[PDB]
């Protein structure tokens, strides 16, 4: 009779199936549809496993687990029949098994995950992370660590490995574009001291090195000798 | 990475060319391109019509005028259409971003505007800051805070 | 009854919830509303894990683990009702629950953490390193070797 | 997800190959255009060790020349 409202695994996460449950077991434990309270308890605690292994139910539960209810009693609420860590235990479950009971979830999510680790940019993979961070709070509405909010810190902290490669390879990229810079302001600095009246040779062979330049080759005043040209047609 | 702090050319030239927007805004979208307007592509110089700071802040100024304009009260949405223009690829994105839906916008104009909301005033501003947290109670981090010292 | 000022994450942290919590225990034995001391020690085994697995129980524990209850006619302290060795197991899990019942917490260590082993610097990543102990000793702090104090190990 | 892992690796081995291949394409075109700035009146050098490098093209060797060579030969033989 549970199973007409708690199945369709589109008719869990609705808001009112929380009222359903709480409503069921009231009007049980009053009306004697549920005699005992020894038996209520059973049906909160298969409800609960019905509702934890399967698809829409982690926000069932916790929709339900602010609820009251009366018990032996006492009156408390959801959280509280079942113990604090009990709880826990139970919304981890029910969060992670709506990625080991349909395996498209599973699928989806790791193949999205791992083509999100393996762009090119370092930047452009953490969007995609949050993308992937903001359709598992779909999924997944409260704040314990499932297995998947691994997958999603391990890739994360994978992502930052990624770039401290990345910035390496571009900082060798700037290395071997600011020699050839160098060069040619050095090439610049020979030519005006030997156009103002002073003795020093201008082959390329005979500038200074200084590990900011490297070695000279020749085509690095080829290089200079077509923009000095380029640079005085242009005044 | 960056502070209002330091004071150059860049706070000297948008002190006036936000009034010809906003001068946190203009000194925020100029850095994240060009550190300290850079419209890099040929035909955004054609359209908005080089490189010299007398035009060039006076173009995002004009642009940025109109963007923050075009809806008065959405800044967010103005740092987005500068980036992502209006013609064949920000449209499906900045109709998808007033209903909230940023899991649909972009790779970039994400990317920007956290970057640009730290300083910039949007009523989604509170609804994009947490669009990614680890959970739906946390804060999704954005590209340049998570890889800050990485370099 | 205990929910009322054990729950708030920030009113257990509090030096005062381990009186409160000395203070009903003790006025329940004596004044009839805990009548049984095979359920005083029920009442103690039950809000102890509901301390623990919730974030700001280590150090309730920690300050509860010093105060005197009087149960079976022999009065002690009750890291002492707990066993030694079941005592420290109840401090590492209430120390080391506050980053899997948040993964807020979890997410933003490990980030740290990793982030602190790829600056360039060797030795301006032990002074992040430092940072992290550091923002350990706020949410842990007694000494035992739960699982965090293995990352920091670990990336050190 | 280890096949995507392999292709992350053989893009890049694709990309080092059109990289290695554009280069000696960008050096027969600006090969040509000295030819053609020398032909039609001015004075640059047309030695392959004398044209310009910009890290699209790397070094000339000589070999980049009798390339050039036989293609506009070769070229202009089918007008």
């Amino acid at each position: 009779e549970l199973n007409g409202v708690l199945q369709d695994p589109d008719m869990l996460r609705r808001p009112d199936s929380a009222d359903f449950f709480e409503k069921y077991i009231d009007n049980g434990l009053v009306t004697g549809a549920i005699p005992s309270d020894a038996q209520a308890t059973q049906l909160i605690s298969q409800a609960f496993s019905d509702a934890s292994s399967r698809a829409g139910g982690a926000d069932f539960l916790m929709r339900v687990g602010d609820k009251k209810v009366t018990l032996n009693g006492a009156t408390t609420t959801y959280r509280e029949l079942i113990g604090e860590e009990q709880w826990n235990a139970l919304m981890v479950t029910a969060q992670r098994s709506q990625f080991e009971t349909d395996a498209k979830l599973n699928e989806q999510y790791r193949l999205k995950i791992n083509s999100a680790l393996n762009q090119e940019d370092p930047r452009t993979a953490w969007e995609m992370l949050q993308g992937i961070k903001a359709e598992l709070d779909k999924v997944q509405p409260d704040e314990q660590m499932t297995p998947q909010r691994e997958w999603l810190i391990s890739a994360q902290e994978q992502v930052q490995n990624q770039m401290n490669a990345w910035t390496k390879a571009q900082a060798k990229a700037l290395d071997d574009s600011m020699k050839s810079m160098n060069k040619l302001d050095v090439i610049d600095k020979q030519f005006q001291k030997r156009i103002n009246g002073e003795w020093v040779s201008t082959d390329f062979k005979d500038m200074p090195v200084n590990e900011n330049t490297g070695e000279f080759k020749h085509s690095d005043m080829v290089n200079y000798a077509n923009k000095k040209l380029a640079e005085i047609d242009s005044m | 990475y960056d502070k209002n702090v330091p004071s150059d050319y860049d706070g000297l030239f948008q002190k006036a060319a936000d009034a010809n927007v906003s001068y946190d805004l203009l000194r925020k979208v100029a850095w994240t391109e060009s550190r300290f307007m850079q419209f890099t592509k040929a035909t955004a110089k054609a359209l908005g019509l080089r490189l010299n700071p007398e035009l060039a802040i006076n173009a995002a100024a004009k642009q940025l005028a109109g963007l923050v304009g075009k809806f008065d009260g959405d800044e967010l949405k103005a740092a987005l259409a500068y980036n992502q223009g209006e013609g064949r690829l920000g449209n499906p994105q900045l109709e998808a971003y007033s209903k909230g839906d940023f899991a649909s916008i972009s790779e970039e104009g994400r990317n920007y505007m956290r970057n640009l909301l730290d300083v910039a005033k949007s009523p989604m501003a509170g609804q994009l800051e947490t669009f990614g947290g680890i959970t739906p109670k946390g804060k999704g981090i954005p590209a340049e805070v998570g890889l800050a010292g990485i370099g």
